[PDB]
Order: structure tokens, then C-alpha cells, then sequence
């Protein structure tokens, strides 16, 4: 007596979303200027890294990157120069992401103990030490990102995500709104919500002051492995196992593209848009990736630099290069 | 009898050209067209296939050479044809030992070996192999000239100032312990090395008997030892013969070059299209 | 030329270089392994009988050296039923050790399901798997009682033969060599069926009390880096 | 959305005969695996069946091997199981599962407590 | 088991009552948005190595 209204509900709520179909984000772009060909060479090659690399983020000053190898060891990376910053040897060899405080000041790091630590780096002492442990949960860390110097966000593996304050280091805020496991989440430009990604076939928008999740994307047919948002801060993609990106936006609440081709037959592992958000860049497990028109859905460039999965890929905050990881352990700075 | 039999041994030494080359060619568009050079096997296979191109570019010179029983090219070329030839020999043979070597390596220090497999590491071995290969053929550049025939022709030879009743066999013995001796041993070694370890460590972790994936490892190492000293032996053999009692026997000695030659040819055969590790590449 | 804070940039990176230098060689001079295993395998007694903060922890190691080699064993902690995503973070390991209940006849199926699980794996295809057949005393017991049947469980057992390669052990029961040699079977014909010569299993029958699984976990490990080293190097 | 739609349960008396059928939608039946495991009263979850997606590839576990038979219809993305002979120690819920990676050998998470690729069940008795 | 379910049916009802708009409205202002930074885009328009700081 109970699922019949959750079914009829859903049922109303799809029929809602296909009323307000009007057209398509192709038929709207279908008389526009293609990009071209969009082939991109490689600048600056990092090496130095021990054991598979499985994340990074860049800085907001982009010129400093931090990377998650498992080795036990975070290195600092310098966009132009190619030097080492930093070296923060880890208490748990199993890393699996990594974050990069706006200011500069603070990253953050987890995997598969359950707790998103934070380091300093511009403490009085020169060195790196520990600066806080957040525990607390019961799954592993996939993601956990910075928003301010006083809350971070985590993102675990026991299908919930918690807001932590660095101050007090308790649970400031909880979202056990998830089914599956969270694989990933992107915060929003006003660093007010967040769309979080987990192992549901579906996405969630979650706000950062409300703590309850206003708006739920479905459509996939596998896992989400990754997600980022929009430069303008109302749609975000996410790729899943399928071998399919979906676009899904905010204020529509209905999917808009669809990135998808006929010999592509691997799951996507990391997803980011340029500064202006036309071409998204995804990384396959056929050792390349593509570079997908945000309105043309046409595969714009192959990156077939890496010999290996590709794990990570980052986009700088004005678009000028883009950091590729794999588990060969090589950062590649692709322009 | 002659013309025909140099007329076949000319065509023979022409089929094995042809097949060197294109082999040797295939070889090195897999590894550098590919882009598959990151392990010191692959740089020291890339080498051989080099030393054993090179070999086969100057085979055609010899073939040339002797289809007319001359050598219309004059002292310094003929000089640097067998330098050329002489150094690309020695370097192949000396690339062979250093692959089993590493292999030995490899397999029976595995600590010490992540250690000594890096690309810089390999291209300075490979530098040090020529190196040693300039300085064993160092003699063979200076005493080799040409010498002009009752009949007015001028062919490649070996020609020493002191009588050459004693620096002949002494060269001879020199370039045999240099070429066979050395390198076949050290290769022979190592592989029986590897193989005594592989079955101690099979045996070791309580393997099911007879459970035989070695097999294909040890046949291919039986082939390494087998295809190389029965083709580059009477090579020696025949050379100090020659020297020694015999006063000319030239059939023996050309078949003994083609035979050196083949050997020459189906190393980066037996090297690159039996390893597993090219034959995926040649699937792409 | 350089700047001033070049060269000082310069010199820190070349300490950071020579820093990883030895940690590789540390990384590279220890062996990693990924014990897996059912709550009713009973890998703790395995763990506990291996000699050299948080409560909400999810992974475990213990240390140990054996034959001058070091070995980090990693086990699994508080984690939930799903295993899909976190276990592609174990590629570079050495070796799986996988631990089976041999005395729960009903379990028998779903640990054949798991090896199945984890020896096809898209990336799991190049790790080998020791299989540790725990409690084999309670399997003799449980055989010699006869209060249960096998073939009720699996008919194979109604139609296996014990090989003639078989060894059996100085006062046992040929039944209870037959159900060990015929579970030890039905474990290999799924490895043998996708082994394709890039990995192979090790199969091993562990005991309640036993101190000589050291032993066999280094010669495992060592068979594993003569294995990839012969790959490597093309005389594979 | 994924959903898959399980039906043709019911109470019957052993050893009669009954005829299982799965719809699914959202996803390509064709690009995936399917799995059959039930649920027993006072017990976990055991797996039955499984079957790949060109359906060449079938297993069955020890238990019920050879009375249990599986098959796919492409046509209208159903699947059907026929049960035949069934014991009175049947008596459970079945539940129908989908791999999680397309066009892969694995088959985690399966016996899962928490699965979202999976049906409600129906029960037999 | 009804408790989460009451709960689910909670937050789908709080879910559901949401404004939305037209599909072609969110499309034209992507479009909208795309072209207005798109000269503003490294890897859109590439610019010569006198500004990459890559060169
Ligand atoms: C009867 C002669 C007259 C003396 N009073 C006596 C001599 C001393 C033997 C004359 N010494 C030669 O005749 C040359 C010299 C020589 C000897 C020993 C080792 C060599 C290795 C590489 C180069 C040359 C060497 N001996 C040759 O054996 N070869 C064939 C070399 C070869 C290389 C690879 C595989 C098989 C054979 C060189 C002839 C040649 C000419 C032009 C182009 C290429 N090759």
C-alpha cells in the first residue's frame, strides 16, 4: 500500500518532465559552427611517481597541483617548471583522492580508511605534518573536496556523505539520501550545492546549508564513476560504465546530451569541462581519451598519450592546460 | 663446374640478403614504429636487429665482389667494407651474450636487477658493446688491404707484414676464443642457469608435476644454443683448417659464410617473433 | 642563467628525487598481498599466527619478514557487501590469498562463485590467487560422521575419481582425500578454464594449527616474480 | 531508470511445474549479464542461475543443476525461467540480478544485501 | 522496511513539488553561455607561444 504511491509518483513526476520536452539540446545546435578538429600536444611530462596515480586537483593560482599516488607519498607539482614542491608521506599506502585548498593552505587525502585527512602546508615549523584526521565513517573515502577554511565536504563509500567542520572536526552536516556507493561529487561555482554521484544509475543535488536533496537524475544504465559541473552552475555531466555521458541540467531537470559511439565499449573514469564548458574532456579505458562538443556531441580530439587506464583528468581554472593521470604513474600536461 | 656452382652460391647469398633484410626491416618497424621501447630487452632486440641490418646491407658487397673474382672499389673501401662487416659481426655476438646476461640477471637476482634495467643504464651497455667491438676488430682494420692477382686482379684480402706463419694462427685462435669460445659458453651458462632456477623454484612452492608451461621457454633456449654453434662452429672450423693443414678449400669456406649469414638472418627471427612479447604487436 | 629562488627550487627537487629514490627502492624491496576471505573462513587465526587507531577502520596490515624478505599483508576492515569499486585499488598487487571454508558444505558454492568473480576480473586477470583451504580437520570430522551427504550438494561428487597423482597423507581416511581432492578440482577447473597462461592458482590445504604457511606464502612469492619476470622479459 | 519486473510465482504443490518471467527496461537486455539467486526464510542469499548475453554461456548451481532451466528473449528483452520438479524445500524469494559492467566476465556484488540493479522478487512455495 | 519507505515517499513528494522550465530555454541559454565565453577559451582558440606559459 505503501510502494503504490512511490510508483504512481514517479510515474507522474516522469510524465511532468516529458510534458515539458519541448526539444532537443541537439535539433536547438544543429545550425551552428562546428569546433573542428581539436588536437592538443603535450607541453610538460611529470615523472617521479612510484605506484598507479588515481586522482589529482589543481590549484587555484594554477601553477601548483596535487597528486594521489599509492606509494604512500603526495608530490606537489609545478605547472611550469616541472619542480617537486612538496613531499607529505601518508600513514595509509591505499590513496585514492586527493584536494587542494582555494587559499592554498590545506590538502586533503583518503582511500580506503575511513578518514579524509587534512595537512598543512604553510605551518610555522617548514615541514609538512599532520594537521587533522576526520573519522567517523564506515566506508571509504572516494572523494572529498575543500569548499572554505572552515567546512570540507566527504564523500564515503557507506552510501552517505558528511560536511565536516576543520574547526571542531565533527559531523557538521550528514546526506544519507544515497542508495549506493558514492563514487563522486562536484560542488557548485557559488560554493552553495553539490551534485553527487554513486552506484545507483543516478545523481543527487544536495545544498550545502539545507542538508536535504532537492533534485535526482536518472537515465544511466551503470555505475557513475565521475561528475563535474558546469562553468555556468546549472548543468553537470556524468559518465558511468556504459560507455554513455549524460548531461543533465539544474533548472530542467531533464537530460540534454547524450555522448555516446558504436566502437566505445569502456566505461568512463574522469570527466571536466574547459573554462568555457564547449568541449568536455573523458577518459576511457582504451587508453585514450575524447574530447566531446558540449553542443555538437561529436568527438572533437583523441588523446592516445597515456599507455594505460586513465584515472585522473583536471582542467585549470582559465582553461589553458589540462593534467592527465593513468596508472602509469605520468602526469601529462596536455595544450 | 665452377660457373654453375657460383652462380648458385651467388643466388643463395642473394635469397638470404633478401630475407635478412626484410626481416631485420619488420623487426625494427614493430619496435620503433610501435612505439615499444621501454625495457633494456627491447633496446638490446633493437641492436641486434640493427648489427644484423647492417650485415645484410653489406652482404650484396660480397656478392658483388665475388661475381666477378675482383674487387673494382680499391684499397680504403674494401678496408672499410670489412671493418664495417667485421664490427656489425661482433657487435651482433656480443648483444646476443649481453641479452642472456641480462636475462640471467633477471631471473636469478631479481633484486639487483630493478635496479640495473634502466633505459640510461641499457644504452651505455649498448655503447660499451661497440666500443668492444671497435677495439676487437681494431687488427682486422689495419691488417686487411687488397692484393693484386697473377692476372692482373685485385681482391680483398689479409695481407701481414711479418711472415704470416705465426700471427695467422694466432689471429685465428684469437678471433675464435673472441667469437665462439666466449660468447656461446657465457650464453650457454646463463641459460642453464635460468633453467636450473625456474625448476628449483617450480618445485619449490609444491607445483603439480609435469605441469609443463617451461617447456616452450626451454625449447626456445635449446634453439639458442643449437641454431648458433652449429652455424658459426664450422665457420672456425673450416677457417682453421685452412690455416692450419689445409692449403685451399673455397666451396667449404663460402658455405661456411652462408651459413654464418642464415645464423645472422634468423637470430631476430628466433629473437622477436617466438618471444610473446613481439608477436602481440605483430597481431596489431 | 637562473634566477635566485631557481636554484633553490632546483636543489629541492633534487632532494625530493633522492628522497623517492630510496622510497622505491622500499616499495620495490617489499612484497604486497591481498587476504580476502568469508566471515566463516576464519582468516583471523591465520592473521594472528603470523610473528614478525580508530575503531571504524577499513583496512588492515600486519608486517612480517620471512627468509630476510618483508611482507605486508593487507586485509580488509570495515567495509559493506559491495566489492566492485575499491578492489580495482589492489592491481599492483602481488598475490590474492583467498581463503575458503572447506567444512560448510553450503557455502561451498558461493566461494566457487567469488573465485569465478575474481579470477575473471577485467583487471584482476593478471594477479595469481592462493587458495587456502582452511579447517580441514572439521572437513575429516564432518566426513567420518556421515551425517551429511556431498552429492546432495554437488552430483560431481557422485561421479569423481581420486587421480592417481594424488598424495595422501600418512593416517587419513581416503574419503576424506577424496572430498579435499575432488574440492581442490572443482576450485581448478575454473582457473584452468580462463588461465590462458598470464596467471595460475595455488592451490593449498591449511590446517586449524599450522606453522609452516610462511613458507609456502614466500614460495608462492617467489614463483610469482620468476613467472613476471620470465613475461617480462620475452624468454616467456 | 532501471527496473526489472519479476512475475508467474505463486503457491504450488512439489512437484509440479512453474514458469518464472522477467521484463526488464531502462537498459540493453542484450549487453549484459543476468544472474537468478533466491533467499530462503532464516537463510542468505544463494545463487541459482546465470546466464551471458548471447546466452551460450549457462550455469547452474550443484543444487538444482539439471531440473532449472534458463533462457533469454531478445525480442521483448523477457526472461524466462522454467522450474520443474520442485521440493518442498523451495519455499523462497527470487530475485533477478544484472551485471554491473557491460560487456564483462565478472559477476560481483551479486549476492549483495544492497543492490540496486535488482528486482523485488517473487516468492515460491 | 516501511519506515524507509515512508521516508522515500516523504522525500519524493518534497521533490516533486519544484519549479522546472522548457527544455529550448535551458538549451538557448547553454548556447547563450557557451558563446559568450568562447573567446575566452585556450583550448577552444589556441594562442601562440608569446602568452602560452606552457611553451
Ligand atoms: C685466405 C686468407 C688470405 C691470407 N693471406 C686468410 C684470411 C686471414 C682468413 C683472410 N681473411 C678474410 O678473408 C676475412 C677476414 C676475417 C677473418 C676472420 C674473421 C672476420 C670477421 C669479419 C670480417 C673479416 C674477418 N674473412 C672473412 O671470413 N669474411 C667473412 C666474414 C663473415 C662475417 C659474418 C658472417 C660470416 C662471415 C670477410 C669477407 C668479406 C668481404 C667483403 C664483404 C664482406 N665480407
Amino acid at each position: 500500500q505503501l510502494r503504490q504511491e512511490a510508483e504512481q509518483l514517479k510515474n507522474q513526476i516522469r510524465d511532468a518532465r516529458k510534458a515539458c520536452a519541448d526539444a532537443t539540446l541537439s535539433q536547438i545546435t544543429n545550425n551552428i559552427d562546428p569546433v573542428g578538429r581539436i588536437q592538443m600536444r603535450t607541453r610538460r611530462t611529470l615523472r617521479g611517481h612510484l605506484a598507479k596515480i588515481y586522482a589529482m586537483h589543481w590549484g587555484t593560482d594554477s601553477r601548483l597541483l596535487v597528486s594521489a599516488s599509492q606509494d604512500g607519498k603526495l608530490i606537489i607539482w609545478d605547472s611550469y617548471t616541472t619542480n617537486k614542491v612538496h613531499a607529505i608521506p601518508l600513514r595509509s599506502s591505499w590513496v585514492m583522492t586527493c584536494a587542494y585548498a582555494p587559499s592554498g593552505n590545506y590538502v586533503a587525502c583518503g582511500g580506503l580508511d575511513n578518514i579524509c585527512s587534512i595537512y598543512n602546508l604553510k605551518t610555522r615549523e617548514g615541514n609538512v605534518r599532520v594537521s587533522r584526521e576526520l573519522a567517523g565513517h564506515t566506508g571509504y573515502l572516494s572523494c572529498c573536496r575543500f569548499l572554505d577554511d572552515n567546512q570540507i565536504v566527504t564523500s564515503s563509500g557507506d552510501t552517505t556523505c558528511a560536511l565536516w567542520d576543520i574547526e571542531t572536526g565533527q559531523q557538521t552536516t550528514t546526506f544519507t539520501g544515497h542508495t549506493g556507493d558514492v563514487m563522486s561529487l562536484s560542488l557548485a561555482p557559488d560554493t552553495r550545492l553539490f551534485v553527487s554521484g554513486a552506484c545507483d544509475a543516478s545523481a543527487k543535488l544536495w545544498d550545502v546549508r539545507e542538508g536535504m536533496c532537492r533534485q535526482t537524475f536518472t537515465g544511466h544504465e551503470s555505475d557513475i564513476n565521475a561528475i563535474c559541473f558546469f562553468p555556468n552552475g546549472n548543468a553537470f555531466a556524468t559518465g558511468s560504465d556504459d560507455a554513455t555521458c549524460r548531461l543533465f541540467d539544474l533548472r530542467a531537470d531533464q537530460e540534454l546530451m547524450t555522448y555516446s559511439h558504436d566502437n566505445i565499449i569502456c566505461g568512463i573514469t574522469s570527466v571536466s569541462f574547459s573554462k568555457s564548458g564547449r568541449l568536455l574532456l573523458a577518459g576511457y579505458d582504451d587508453f585514450n581519451c575524447n574530447v566531446w562538443d558540449a553542443l555538437k556531441a561529436d568527438r572533437a580530439g583523441v588523446l592516445a598519450g597515456h599507455d594505460n587506464r586513465v584515472s585522473c583528468l583536471g582542467v585549470t581554472d582559465d582553461g589553458m592546460a589540462v593534467a592527465t593521470g593513468s596508472w602509469d604513474s605520468f602526469l601529462k600536461i596536455w595544450n | 663446374e665452377g660457373q654453375g656452382s657460383a652462380i648458385l652460391i651467388s643466388f643463395i647469398y642473394s635469397v638470404v640478403c633478401l630475407v635478412g633484410l626484410c626481416g631485420n626491416s619488420m623487426v625494427i618497424y614493430v619496435i620503433l614504429r610501435y612505439a615499444k621501447m621501454k625495457t633494456a630487452t627491447n633496446i638490446y632486440i633493437l641492436n641486434l636487429a640493427i648489427a644484423d641490418e647492417l650485415l645484410m646491407l653489406s652482404v650484396p658487397f660480397l656478392v658483388t665482389s665475388t661475381l666477378l673474382r675482383h674487387w673494382p672499389f680499391g684499397a680504403l673501401l674494401c678496408r672499410l667494407v670489412l671493418s664495417v662487416d667485421a664490427v656489425n659481426m661482433f657487435t651482433s655476438i656480443y648483444c646476443l651474450t649481453v641479452l642472456s646476461v641480462d636475462r640471467y640477471v633477471a631471473v636469478v637476482h631479481p633484486i639487483k636487477a630493478a635496479r640495473y634495467r634502466r633505459p640510461t643504464v641499457a644504452k651505455v651497455v649498448n655503447l660499451g658493446v661497440w666500443v668492444l667491438s671497435l677495439l676487437v676488430i681494431l687488427p682486422i682494420v689495419v691488417f686487411s688491404r687488397t692484393a693484386a692477382n697473377s692476372d692482373g686482379t685485385v681482391a680483398c684480402n689479409m695481407l701481414m707484414p711479418e711472415p704470416a706463419q705465426r700471427w695467422l694462427v694466432g689471429f685465428v685462435l684469437y678471433t675464435f676464443l673472441m667469437g665462439f669460445l666466449l660468447p656461446v659458453g657465457a650464453i650457454c651458462l646463463c641459460y642453464v642457469l635460468i633453467i636450473a632456477k625456474m625448476r628449483m623454484v617450480a618445485l619449490k612452492a609444491g607445483w603439480q608435476q609435469r605441469k609443463r608451461s617451461e617447456r616452450k621457454i626451454t625449447l626456445m633456449v635449446m634453439m639458442y644454443v643449437m641454431v648458433f654453434v652449429i652455424c658459426w662452429m664450422p665457420f672456425y672450423v673450416v677457417q682453421l683448417v685452412n690455416v692450419f693443414a689445409e692449403q685451399d678449400d673455397a666451396t667449404v669456406s663460402q658455405l661456411s659464410v652462408i651459413l654464418g649469414y642464415a645464423n645472422s638472418c634468423a637470430n631476430p627471427i628466433l629473437y622477436g617473433f617466438l618471444s610473446d612479447n613481439f608477436k602481440r604487436s605483430f597481431q596489431r | 642563467t637562473l634566477s635566485a629562488e631557481d636554484k633553490a627550487a632546483v636543489e629541492r627537487s633534487k632532494m625530493i628525487e633522492k628522497q623517492l629514490q630510496k622510497d622505491k627502492q622500499v616499495y620495490r624491496a617489499t612484497h604486497r598481498l591481498l587476504l580476502l576471505g568469508a566471515d566463516n573462513s576464519g582468516k583471523s587465526t591465520i592473521v594472528k599466527q603470523m610473528r614478525i587507531r580508530v575503531k571504524t577502520s577499513g583496512i588492515f596490515e600486519t608486517k612480517f619478514q620471512v627468509d630476510k624478505v618483508n611482507f605486508h599483508m593487507f586485509d580488509v576492515g570495515a567495509q559493506r557487501d559491495e566489492r566492485r569499486k575499491w578492489i580495482q585499488c589492489f592491481n599492483d598487487v602481488t598475490a590474492i590469498i583467498f581463503v575458503v571454508d572447506s567444512s560448510d558444505y553450503n557455502r561451498l558454492q558461493e566461494a566457487l562463485n567469488d573465485f569465478k568473480s575474481i579470477w575473471n576480473n577485467r583487471w584482476l586477470r593478471t594477479i595469481s590467487v592462493i587458495l587456502f583451504l582452511n579447517k580441514q580437520d572439521l572437513l575429516a570430522e564432518k566426513v567420518l560422521a556421515g551425517k551429511s551427504k556431498i552429492e546432495d550438494y554437488f552430483p560431481e561428487f557422485a561421479r569423481y575419481t581420486t587421480p592417481e597423482d594424488a598424495t595422501p597423507e600418512p593416517g587419513e581416511d581416503p574419503r576424506v582425500t577424496r572430498a579435499k581432492y575432488f574440492i581442490r578440482d572443482e576450485f581448478l577447473r575454473i582457473s584452468t578454464a580462463s588461465g590462458d597462461g598470464r596467471h595460475y592458482c595455488y592451490p593449498h590445504f591449511t590446517c586449524s594449527v599450522d606453522t609452516e604457511n610462511a613458507r609456502r606464502i614466500f614460495n608462492d612469492v617467489t614463483d610469482i616474480i620468476i613467472k613476471m619476470n620470465l613475461r617480462d622479459c620475452g624468454l616467456f | 531508470q532501471v527496473q526489472l519486473q519479476e512475475s508467474g510465482g505463486g503457491l504450488v504443490q512439489p512437484g509440479g511445474s512453474l514458469r518464472l518471467s522477467c521484463a526488464a527496461s531502462g537498459f540493453t537486455f542484450s549487453n549484459y549479464k543476468m544472474n537468478w539467486v533466491r533467499q530462503a526464510p532464516g537463510k542468505g542469499l544463494e545463487w541459482v542461475s546465470d546466464i551471458s548475453q548471447s546466452g551460450a554461456s549457462i550455469s547452474y548451481t550443484g543444487s538444482v543443476k539439471g531440473r532449472f532451466t534458463i533462457s533469454r528473449d531478445n525480442a521483448k528483452n523477457t526472461l524466462y525461467l522454467q522450474m520443474n520438479s520442485l521440493k518442498p524445500e523451495d519455499t523462497a524469494v527470487y530475485y533477478c540480478a544484472r551485471c554491473p559492467a557491460p560487456f564483462t566476465r565478472d559477476c560481483f556484488d551479486v549476492t549483495s544485501t544492497t543492490y540496486a540493479y535488482r528486482g523485488q522478487g517473487t516468492q515460491v512455495t | 522496511s516501511i519506515a524507509q519507505a515512508r521516508k522515500l515517499v516523504e522525500q519524493l513528494k518534497m521533490e516533486a513539488n519544484i519549479d522546472r522550465i522548457k527544455v529550448s530555454k535551458a538549451a538557448a541559454d547553454l548556447m547563450a553561455y557557451c558563446e559568450a565565453h568562447a573567446k575566452e577559451d585556450p583550448l577552444l582558440t589556441p594562442v601562440p607561444a608569446s602568452e602560452n606559459p606552457f611553451r
